[PDB]
């Protein structure tokens, strides 16, 4: 549980990130369709 | 456009399972807790 | 946990909303490559 | 028509992703009503 | 080509999330058994 | 819990496999749109 809990914390953190990214390349998609 | 727009869709359901996902770890956390 | 609930029950019907409607703008675009 | 075919395949992984936390909410909230 | 990689983060986060989401199932299921 | 238990190891093993289907697909668009 210990090991468990920093890896679902980190896999928490990473997700974030990632969701923060495919935002933003989602915005540059129809920005720049045209 | 029409996809771009299903992109989006498909980044906001991700988007929400995360907010749900979020939640369900707080449970696991809390009831780990208490049960421990 | 009266709140946890309230909002994982929000969240899971949200979903099934975009899912739902994922699926519509997913068949449109499949009969307008067509 | 490949990257609608794509969406098609992201919007049928995300579906069952879905089935699956709903199965893990059902759990937390079954355990949830025995510990409290 | 803008919506291709896109793709691919989508993919990579549904990824992310299957395995926080399996993590969080195997803490699901080591309660149970803690609790019956 | 016998039956729900079943089923999260079935659609574990599912996700994992449909995202692995992704990357055959996801490979023939960096392909294509190039």
């Amino acid at each position: 549980w210990q090991e468990w809990e920093r890896k679902v914390d980190f896999l928490e953190e990473n997700i974030t990130a990632l969701l923060e990214e495919a935002q933003i390349q989602q915005e540059k998609n129809m920005y720049e369709l045209q | 456009a029409g996809i771009v727009q299903q992109q989006q869709q498909l980044l906001d359901v991700v988007k929400r399972q995360q907010e749900l996902l979020r939640l369900t770890v707080w449970g696991t956390k809390n009831l780990q807790t208490r049960v421990t």
